[PDB]
């Protein structure tokens, strides 16, 4: 239920974000706020990602067809775990629970 | 799509009143638009929705931070 390669190529992630094709969970939004990041802030973090920030891709028993790519960028604000899923050309961003 | 947190509930477009607590005070954030999990309380929001939510959150925190404690 885990892979060492990302499900979505990072170039495609950034293309979606750069096209505004991005949504976030409510918990991630409040979490990002604690770190001084608004919605646009989260987008800037995503566009600052490198392949080296990639941690793992994971699926679940409940939703075995959907993969979440986990990244752990180091920001001035600290190290953050982001989880990204691409659903019908929209990037969905959450934070590790 | 299925919820990104519980992985079960289908997400459905809608409006909810969302309780919010801050520094021993509370409010209900009215008419929050988003995609709501039918199984847990998570939701997904785009930029416009996110910004409007956080503006109400931030308005309430501004109110609480200025409030007298007797
Ligand atoms: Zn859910």
């Amino acid at each position: 239920m885990e892979k060492r390669t990302p499900h979505t190529r990072l170039s495609q992630v950034k293309k979606l974000v750069n096209a505004g094709q991005v949504r976030t969970t409510r918990s991630a939004l409040l979490n990002a706020d604690e770190l001084g990041l608004d919605f646009d802030g989260m987008c800037n973090v995503i566009i600052g990602l490198s392949e080296s920030d990639f941690y793992k891709s994971m699926t679940t028993y409940s939703d075995h067809t959907i993969w979440q790519d986990v990244y752990r960028p180091r920001l001035v604000t600290g190290q953050v775990y982001l989880k990204i899923t691409v659903i019908h050309d929209v990037l969905i961003v959450s934070f590790k629970e | 799509m299925k919820c990104p947190v519980c992985h079960q509930g289908e997400m459905v477009s809608g409006i909810k009143d969302i309780p919010y607590t801050f520094r021993g005070r509370k409010t209900v954030l009215k008419g929050i638009h988003g995609l709501y999990c039918v199984h847990c309380e998570e939701s997904i929001m785009n930029k416009e929705e996110s910004d409007a939510f956080m503006a109400q959150v931030k308005a309430f925190r501004a109110s609480v931070n200025a409030e007298t404690v007797a």
